[PDB]
């Protein structure tokens, strides 16, 4: 299957700074990818979807990247509410899987 | 508005098979798939397989053979049925709306205990 | 001209198809070949005087003037011949006029009844692109 390796595990951050999260796919999985981010105690939600589509009501401050195998969330000026958990997923064929998730806290 | 919510049993034991149901709303079961995924206590999200708009279905490599996936386009409901119950299946169990690859609208979840 | 499946999802591809308005390209592919099995000259007269041309079936009432069917608006401002080519150009540019949204697909019946809710990838799949 095509599996997704996610770093960091963890992330330390003041509001204000800028951040990346990375996925990075065992094959190619063609610009097939989504982001979500999850809080405490909720479901996770969807942020973008195919590499760089913000999803509706996203604010433009979350901006995706990647092509092939390699894929990046970058996160410009962290607010209050940016903390909590965030996933990718690929959607090139099945089955799906996701990458390990990355734990982004306050500093 | 679209709507998605699960039903379960809560504490299960091995003996017991397993069904948890996503009811859902605002949305046809003809024209969106219906993914099933979960999350064990303080762990990452893990797919188990979906349904699409057609009826066809697809599972998690891993678990298909306990595994089954069915739908009630009238009753709007989606089922998924667990067998050979393992303590690792402990797990909140989510159902997520797939809109053209990509899960738009998730349930809130139901937690799954596996007892002994 | 019929196309092979990989050959006209390279060419939407490459005028703009991909995730237009959200839709992944597997979308466009599926409705040509419900709509035109590949075919670039299939056209097919409505009871009302309409008919629907090229490899997308754009109909001659609302989208493009064949000048023979009653009460035209044209918006597409073309001609119902140039959409039956070999080149989709003029097919493709009438098509983005026509999905104007999100869920602008709903244009061609038979992508929302054939389509719609079923893997669309699998017609790109093992495609060059």
């Amino acid at each position: 299957d095509i599996v997704l390796t996610q770093s960091p595990a963890s992330l330390s951050a003041s509001v204000g700074e800028t951040v990346t999260i990375t996925c990075r796919a065992s094959g190619n999985i063609h610009n097939y990818l989504a982001w979500y981010q999850q809080k405490q105690g909720k479901s996770p939600q969807l942020l973008v979807y195919y590499t760089t589509t913000l999803a509706d009501g996203v604010p433009s401050r979350f901006s995706g990247s990647g092509s092939g195998t390699q894929y990046s969330l970058k996160i410009n000026s962290l607010q209050p509410e940016d903390f909590g958990s965030y996933y990718c997923q690929h959607f090139w064929s099945t089955p799906r899987t996701f990458g390990g998730g990355t734990k982004l806290e306050i500093k | 508005q679209v709507q998605l919510q699960e039903s379960g049993p809560g504490l299960v034991a091995p003996s017991q098979s397993l069904s948890i149901t996503c009811t859902v709303s605002g949305f046809s079961l003809t024209g969106y798939g219906v993914n099933w995924v979960r999350q064990p206590p303080g762990k990452g999200l893990e797919w188990l397989g979906m349904i699409w708009g057609d009826g066809n279905t697809d599972y998690n490599s891993a678990l298909k053979s306990r595994l089954s996936i069915s739908k009630d386009n009238s009753k709007s409901q989606v089922f998924l049925k667990m067998n050979s119950l393992h303590t690792d299946d402990t797990a909140r169990y989510y159902c997520a709306r797939e809109r053209d690859f990509r899960l738009d609208y998730w349930g809130q979840g139901t937690t799954l205990t596996v007892s002994s | 001209k019929v196309f092979g499946r990989c050959e006209l999802a390279a060419a939407m591809k490459r005028h703009g198809l991909d995730n237009y308005r959200g839709y992944s390209l597997g979308n466009w592919v599926c409705a040509a070949k419900f709509e035109s099995n590949f075919n670039t000259q299939a056209t097919n007269r409505n009871t009302d005087g309409s008919t629907d041309y090229g490899i997308l079936q754009i109909n001659s009432r609302w989208w493009c003037n064949d000048g023979r069917t009653p009460g035209s608006r044209n918006l597409c401002n073309i001609p119902c011949s140039a959409l039956l080519s070999s080149d989709i150009t003029a097919s493709v540019n009438c098509a983005k006029k026509i999905v104007s949204d999100g869920n602008g697909m709903n244009a061609w019946v038979a992508w929302r009844n054939r389509c719609k809710g079923t893997d669309v990838q699998a017609w790109i799949r093992g495609c060059r692109l």
